[PDB]
DNA sequence: TTAAGTGGAGCTGGATGCTCTGT
DNA sequence: TCCAGCTCCACTTAA
RNA sequence: ACAGAG
């Protein structure tokens, strides 16, 4: 079982747009079907919004074990 | 530099440091902090530090 | 005086007796709701009345632990205490195998006395109380909150339940007024119960260290 | 701010993962209410309440 | 002699503002200093650098001071329950009687997403929901209505209406905007008190 | 008589807001 | 311009 | 080192 909050945090919301922003702005597969955007933090929101982005979260507790909570799987919220 | 005479830049205050602290902006304070100022490589030994 | 002075050894009593019910001593009903109109039969006014050897206690049994272990506590007339009355009391206390003590000054202790109850045992531990901190029930005073002497068993449910270690918990001293009013020693936990603004309850914890 | 010669500070975020920081942390849509009694500070102000 | 008295008085504002400068920012570059390190973790505690525990929870509640639509605290029944009303008004549904409301409160209650709230906040929705119950009794004791829905003159109904789908809506939002009120892990929630004590 | 532990008094070293804009 | 530590020196207890 | 500005 897995603990921790089920909501995605705003420090996850805005590393994940970050990190495939990053990934997008090299030449890697982009997976929702663009529509004429070139900003690649514009494209990552495409990507969150259809929970098509390949990161996982390992949420660290502090004694040092981990949860992999995969990012389309969180509750995302504004 | 300094200022506007050398076209010297912003600084960014110890106050403002405490500002981006309490948003958890971990790569901002990164980016203006290290990479657009100083940025530099060093060799270290890992023998005798 | 001596309506003054009779009111002092009332309500000093009477706070040795809740000290003595919540360290979980035996005590009984009518020592705790002992009236200061009743005070007055047992012991009087003070030409009657005799404060070195008459309101000492030995009754105390720890009941929950054992009934062998047992504590006095010890009201001196002496203002500043020598070694000389230490000794005395010690003596006594040596004769009846008791290992626990209460010794009440009534201004203060002096130096080299003070340094005999670090080391005269750790098999003989006595307690400095000034009669000017018993006057007033601390535990019922309203900024104090309630504390809970932990188990072992509940130690270990503690550091379960978070993966701490002991020394990551929060520190209470054990010159601390309410860490000696529970006698509370180095390495035991103190649950606190923290009243809300709201009708709950925060409950929060401490090392003695 | 009150607009008497009054002079501000503009820094550009030079990195991707500063502008994700940035925007969803520090944008003002996500900052309308203060951190401290959680009471707007982004509303009307004069000639928008006259 | 009036205009010497008044510039004296407004001088003090003067250099109050002059000083205040000095006066306070060293206050809050201390407070920084102490508080930065401070952030709330993954299992909802507020830990330092070093992996000391300086709170259990964060608050007492595990709320976040940002997100506080009452006076510290996190909701305010009154006005969403009359928000419900007014967005979702259910014309073709009947008005709860005061143990139909107490029924179906505790039949909605008991689904499983409930129980990861705090018991405190479970306590007060039921003491709200019994509050709203006490109202609907008084008003169709003085006026005569019947639980039944048979009474002739049907605007009586609107006095204290409520609904299932109603009180189904109110429970769902009350229990939604608890849970986006906590304090999320990774604040740095020693700085925000930081600097709200030094602003 | 004096060994010693602890009170009270003076000496010492630290600190005192954030930036641009010019000579 | 204001404020904690460090050291020197009288002042009782105790043997 | 001084004066400014917010
Ligand atoms: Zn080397």
């Amino acid at each position: 079982k897995r603990i921790t909050t089920p909501y995605m945090t705003k420090y996850e919301r805005a590393r994940v747009l970050g990190t495939r922003a990053l990934q997008i702005a090299m030449c890697a597969p982009v997976m929702v079907e663009l529509e004429g955007e070139t900003d690649p933090l514009l494209i990552a929101m495409k990507e969150l919004k259809a929970r098509k982005i390949p990161i996982i979260i390992r949420r660290y507790l502090p004694d040092g074990s981990y949860e992999d909570w995969g990012v389309d799987e969180l509750i995302i919220t504004d | 530099t300094e200022g506007r005479s050398r076209d010297g830049g912003l600084r960014l205050g110890e106050m403002e440091r405490d500002c981006l602290i309490g948003y958890g902006a971990s790569m901002l304070l990164l980016e203006r902090l290290m990479i657009s100022s100083d940025a530099f490589e060093v060799d270290v030994c890992g023998q005798c530090g | 005086d001596d309506e003054e002075e009779t009111y002092r050894l009332w309500k000093i009593r009477k706070t040795i007796m809740q000290l003595c019910h919540d360290r979980g001593y035996l005590v009984t009903q009518d020592e705790l709701d002992q009236t200061l109109e009743e005070f007055k039969a047992q012991s009087g006014d003070k030409p009657s009345e005799g404060r070195p050897r008459r309101t000492d206690l030995t009754v105390l049994v720890a009941h929950n632990d054992d009934p062998t272990d047992q504590m006095f506590v010890f009201f001196p007339e002496e203002p500043k205490v020598g070694i000389k009355t230490i000794k005395v009391y010690c003596q006594r206390m040596q004769e009846e195998n008791i290992t626990r003590a209460l010794i009440v000054v009534q201004q203060g202790m002096t130096p080299s006395a003070k340094q005999s109850l670090v080391d005269m045992a750790p098999k003989y531990i006595l307690e400095q109380f000034l009669q000017q901190e018993l006057l007033i029930n601390i535990t019922e005073h309203e900024l104090v909150p309630e504390h809970v002497v932990m188990t072992k068993e509940e130690v270990t449910e503690l550091l379960a339940r978070y993966k701490l270690r002991e020394n990551q918990l929060p520190r209470i001293q054990a010159g601390d007024p309410v860490a000696r009013y529970f006698g509370i020693k180095r390495g035991q936990v103190v649950k606190i119960i923290r009243p809300s603004e709201t009708a709950g309850r925060y409950i929060t914890y401490r090392l003695v260290q | 701010a009150d607009f008497d010669g009054d002079e501000m500070n503009l820094h550009l975020p030079q990195t991707e993962e500063a502008k994700a920081e940035a925007l969803v942390l520090m944008g003002t849509k996500a900052n309308l209410v203060t951190p401290r009694n959680g009471e707007p500070l982004i509303a009307a102000i004069q000639d928008f309440l006259t | 002699t009036e205009f010497f008295f008044h510039t004296m008085a407004g001088r003090e504002g003067l250099v109050d503002t002059a000083v205040k400068t000095a006066e306070t920012g060293y206050m809050q570059r201390r407070l920084v200093k102490s508080l930065e390190d401070l952030c709330s973790q993954y299992d909802l505690t507020v830990r330092s650098s070093t992996g000391d525990i300086i709170q259990f929870i964060y608050g007492g509640d595990g709320l976040d001071p940002a997100a506080m639509e009452g006076k510290d605290e996190p909701l305010e029944f009154k006005r969403v329950l009359d928000n419900i009303k007014a967005v979702f008004p259910c014309p073709s549904e009947p008005a709860l009687s005061k143990n139909e409301l107490i029924l179906t409160t505790e039949s909605i209650m008991k689904k499983s997403e409930f129980l990861c709230c705090q018991d405190s906040f479970l306590q007060e929705i039921k003491k709200f929901i019994k509050g709203v119950s006490e109202k609907i009794k008084k008003t169709r004791d003085k006026y005569g209505i019947n639980d039944n829905g048979t009474t002739e003159p049907r605007v009586l109904y609107q006095l204290d209406r409520i609904t299932p789908t109603q009180v189904e809506k109110f429970l769902e939002t009350c229990r939604d905007k608890y849970m986006r009120a906590q304090m999320e892990p990774g604040s740095a929630v020693g700085a925000l008190c930081a600097q709200s004590i030094g602003e």
